[PDB]
DNA sequence: AATTCCCCCCCTTCGGTGCTTTGCACCGAAGGGGGGG
């Protein structure tokens, strides 16, 4: 038993549980009754002044349910990090990989007891249907999947676990974060599938992203023949904001063509010196804004624009105007007819990039209402993590990232 | 008599010691019913005689039942609730008798003194104390202290709660075929059998309960329809509320206000079309509870109609997991909605309203996507399902709306119900500009100091006009300078503003706003045919 | 001037927070009320 305790100062999570559905209800109950008597997980009372909410999901071609807890801000509460937990913080070697493999880990997490003065903070409530009933109260016995400290305490098991597999193939590289084992190789497609499974057969006897096809979406210019009063005004609008990410921006000779009132729909031919400001600003935004780095003391924001068609925009970054990372992300088919199923796949797969390329989950400014969001992420979630978010208010301006 | 179970171990927070407070004075007439009261706890071992060994104490006193003849001792707890350890509360909601099934034989129980049957800790027992009074003065009072949960600390109802939850699991666990609905003391005992399989089983009940020292005396015991249970009045087929009574009043004051307004909250759940609006913007700038309130016209009509809807009366039935849950929503009037939760047409399962402002401006869409929300949460909660909704929007309208605005907006499977009023969005802005239309750039500015501020517009043919504007600031100069392009244009206009705020607010397409200029600009946006609207930097 | 507790709901008010144009918009907690035990 590895002694755990929080963060100086701070007092342990007290969040309420939201509704859900009969399903969910149903699921929750036989986990926890099989769970129960496996004495993974024990009965409590109202003298636990500890909460933390719990659902239900049914992972991507599964049809099986999975119990999934909201450990968010006993993570953030938890100071279990002396142990970096990931083996050093971060292979920097997984994002150059062909293929990596996600697989779930959590399960051998249920083998090591959890410390007894640490148990009392890991209590969640299963809600009743109509509220027939009194919420029932359990609290974790071994550690939980889900939190921060669980990874921290298998750290030592999970090396020791992997070392003959490791060591007979040096160019694979694994990492873990939370309950999943992300297995990067840069060998055929099949091959890879062959080393996955030899790796599942590793594990099963101890007790697929491709990060190459991954690309920045740069900030681009229209292409026009004539252009009118409106088409410069929404150009130079344009450039002006993008002044603020490549500095060297001159956009004051495309100005002078807005001088005095005009016509919004009448054209402008544009001036020699124009044209060549326009040309020599639309290569400045061809190549990557240089003097930005990662810094592993600050945390990572990634901001959502919906552009509509069934299109999403993202742009990760530590310090404003100073972007780590741009992309879209694109699943129209139909439109879907769901934007919080597009809104959930997005935070899912951008999480997902985040981990493996600097193995921290971003916090994310859902373009969304907090109700709608509240209502319906549970789901469309596949994931075994749950990353912090907030929700924006204000609309943004005419959209640049396209 | 006194549970065997097994007491939950509280404590107090660190640092703080027990109560000190003196008791105030009572009336002869209460002490005449706590010294009656307390010298029958006393032989049953509920409260126990302390010495000068205790230097606690807390107020105590007595309040009258709904028996109207018993009375129900208090302690005044505050100062101890202060001191004493956190709890997590288990009851999460309320049950509804909408999300109850149709049962052959149902029968309602009370447990008689359930508090007083619950032992307390004993490490937790000396700071409970408290002294009776003595009748008039003289002979200093008899001091006590609490051997069971007492009625006023912050941990009994959980405790109670959970005492009462363990104590049920046994016989529920042996019995799946039964519906126990537990709320407090309150058991709702629902099964299919014949009468006199249900009643052998309730005795059944009764003496496992009686096993756990807690009694059901037969005056609460509830054996023929109807069941006054929870609030609620239950018939075999039907559910109702308990008669609700409106004031007839002719001065209203600010208290009168509020309990009416509260009231027909509590009886809109079943009676449908309820509106409060026009009351409940009576109690905003009022400060004093006691001030008379004079009833404008509108409330007054909204107030008759009101009277109206509860004279006929109405009931709910019970859910029936075999069909389907259809919600129908329909527009009020000044953000105001109602809408039915129903299996069958014209049978109810329930009813309710949504007239929540949220935000400065916005539309019927968004209030709708709102009102949609509620329904889905408080239908997941009582039945633990989302229905299928019917909403008076077209599918047309819905697809424009969710498609060209910004936000991630969601409805789930609904259908298109043709009932006026429709949900319609006035006005829709170009994506390109109009061509052979007029420009018109407009500014806004205002010093923040001496709160002046200047508003205008230039346009392509050569029109100028300039408006000072006094007490104003640099958002509401901006939203009056597109107010002027709109107001001195033709049908069809181009406006280019330098202010990103009033093109966010008007990008919204609102239709009701908390700012008087945006409502004017709202209606003058109506208007026009075609309005594009542009933005450019400074 | 009678003094209590916990739970859900609605409606109004006020302070805190964030981005910005240091005002304006949004949100959560606390006051009142209803209902239950
Ligand atoms: N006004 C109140 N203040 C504090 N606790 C209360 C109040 N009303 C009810 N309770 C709590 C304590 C009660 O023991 C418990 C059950 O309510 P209730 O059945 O009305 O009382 P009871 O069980 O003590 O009396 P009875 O013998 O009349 O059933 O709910
Ligand atoms: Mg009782």
């Amino acid at each position: 038993t590895v002694p755990v305790k929080l963060k100086p100062g701070m007092d342990g999570p007290k969040v309420k549980q939201w509704p859900l559905t009969e399903e969910k209800i149903k699921a929750l109950v036989e986990i926890c009754t099989e769970m129960e008597k496996e004495g993974k997980i024990s009965k409590i009372g109202p003298e636990n002044p500890y909460n933390t909410p719990v659902f239900a999901i049914k992972k991507k071609d599964s049809t099986k349910w999975r119990k999934l807890v909201d450990f968010r801000e006993l993570n953030k509460r938890t100071q279990d990090f002396w142990e970096v937990q990931l083996g050093i913080p971060h292979p920097a070697g997984l994002k150059k990989k062909k293929s990596v493999t996600v697989l779930d880990v959590g399960d051998a997490y249920f083998s090591v007891p959890l410390d007894e003065d640490f148990r009392k903070y890991t209590a969640f409530t299963i809600p009743s249907i109509n509220n027939e009933t009194p919420g029932i109260r359990y609290q974790y016995n071994v550690l939980p999947q889900g939190w921060k400290g669980s990874p921290a305490i298998f750290q030592s098991s999970m090396t020791k676990i992997l070392e003959p597999f490791k060591k007979q193939n040096p160019d694979i590289v694994i990492y873990q974060y939370m309950d999943d084992l992300y297995v990067g190789s840069d060998l055929e497609i099949g091959q890879h599938r062959t080393k996955i499974e030899e790796l599942r057969q590793h594990l099963l006897r101890w007790g697929e992203l491709h990060p190459d096809k991954w690309t920045v979406q740069p900030i681009v210019l229209p292409e026009k023949d004539s252009w009118t009063v409106n088409d410069i005004q929404k150009l130079v609008g344009k450039l002006n904001w993008a002044s603020q990410i490549y500095p060297g921006i001159k956009v004051r000779q495309l100005c002078k063509l807005l001088r005095g009132t005009k016509a919004l729909t009448e054209v402008i031919p544009l001036t020699e010196e124009a044209e060549l400001e326009l040309a020599e600003n639309r290569e400045i935004l061809k190549e990557p804004v240089h003097g930005v780095y990662y810094d592993p003391s600050k945390d990572l924001i990634a901001e959502i624009q919906k552009q509509g068609q069934g299109q999403w925009t993202y742009q990760i970054y530590q310090e404003p105007f100073k972007n780590l990372k741009t992309g879209k992300y694109a699943r129209m088919r139909g439109a879907h007819t769901n934007d919080v199923k597009q809104l959930t796949e997005a935070v899912q797969k951008i999480t997902t990039e985040s981990i493996v390329i600097w193995g921290k989950t971003p916090k994310f400014k859902l373009p969304i209402q907090k109700e709608t969001w509240e209502t319906w992420w549970t789901e469309y979630w596949q994931a075994t993590w749950i990353p912090e978010w907030e929700f924006v208010n204000t609309p943004p301006l005419v959209k640049l990232w396209y | 008599p006194i549970s065997p179970i097994e007491t939950v171990p509280v404590k107090l927070k660190p640092g703080m010691d027990g109560p000190k407070v003196k008791q105030w004075p009572l009336t002869e007439e209460k002490i005449k019913a706590l010294v009656e009261i307390c010298t029958e706890m006393e032989k049953e071992g509920k409260i126990s005689k302390i010495g000068p060994e205790n230097p606690y104490n807390t107020p105590v006193f007595a309040i009258k039942k709904k028996d109207s003849t018993k009375w129900r001792k208090l302690v005044d707890f505050r100062e101890l609730n202060k001191r004493t350890q956190d709890f997590w509360e288990v009851q999460l909601g309320i049950p509804h008798p909408a999300g109850l099934k149709k049962k052959k034989s149902v029968t309602v129980l009370d447990v008689g003194d359930a508090y007083f049957s619950v032992p307390l800790d004993e490490d937790f027992r000396k700071y409970t104390a408290f002294t009776i009074p003595s009748i008039n003065n003289e002979t200093p009072g008899i001091r006590y202290q609490y051997n069971v949960l007492p009625q006023g600390w912050k941990g009994s109802p959980a405790i109670f709660q959970s005492s009462m939850t363990k104590i049920l699991e046994p016989f529920k666990k042996q019995n799946p075929d039964i519906v126990i609905y537990q709320y407090m003391d309150d058991l709702y005992v629902g099964s299919d059998l014949e009468i006199g399989q249900h009643r052998t089983k309730i005795e059944e009940l009764r003496q496992h309960l009686l096993r756990w020292g807690l009694t059901t005396p037969d005056k609460k015991h509830q054996k023929e329809p109807p069941f006054l249970w929870m609030g609620y009045e239950l018939h075999p087929d039907k559910w109702t509320v308990q008669p609700i009574v409106l004031p007839e009043k002719d001065s209203w004051t600010v208290n009168d206000i509020q309990k009416l307004v509260g009231k027909l909250n509590w009886a809109s759940q079943i009676y449908p079309g309820i509106k409060v609006r026009q009351l409940s913007k009576l109690l905003r700038g009022t400060k004093a509870l006691t001030e008379v309130i004079p009833l404008t016209e509108e409330a007054e009509l909204e107030l008759a109609e009101n009277r109206e809807i509860l004279k006929e009366p109405v009931h709910g039935v019970y859910y029936d997991p075999s069909k389907d849950l259809i919600a129908e929503i329909q527009k009020q009037g000044q953000g105001q909605w109602t809408y039915q939760i129903y299996q069958e047409p014209f049978k109810n399962l329930k009813t309710g309203k949504y007239a929540r402002m949220r935000g400065a401006h916005t539309n019927d869409v968004k209030q709708l996507t709102e009102a949609v929300q509620k329904i889905t949460t408080e239908s997941i909660v009582i039945w633990g399902k989302t229905p299928k909704f019917k909403l008076p929007i077209q599918k047309e309208t819905w697809e424009t709306w969710w498609t060209e605005y910004w936000q991630a907006t969601w409805i789930p499977e609904w259908e298109f119900v043709n009932t006026p009023p429709l949900v319609k969005l006035w006005y829709q802005l170009e994506k390109e500009p109009i061509v052979g239309a007029e420009t018109f750039y407009v500014d806004g500015a205002a010093n923040r100091e001496t709160k002046l501020g200047k508003a205008g517009y230039v346009t392509n043919k050569g029109r100028q006009k300039v408006v000072p504007l006094t007490n104003t600031t640099n958002q509401k100069t901006e939203l009056q300078a597109i107010y002027l392009a709109l107001q001195d244009s033709g049908l069809e206009v181009n406006i280019v503003t330098n202010s990103q705020y009033a093109l966010g607010i008007i990008q919204a397409q609102p239709d009701k706003s908390e700012s008087e200029l945006v409502n004017q600009i709202i209606e003058q946006l109506i208007k026009k045919e075609k309005v594009y609207l542009a933005w450019v930097p400074a």
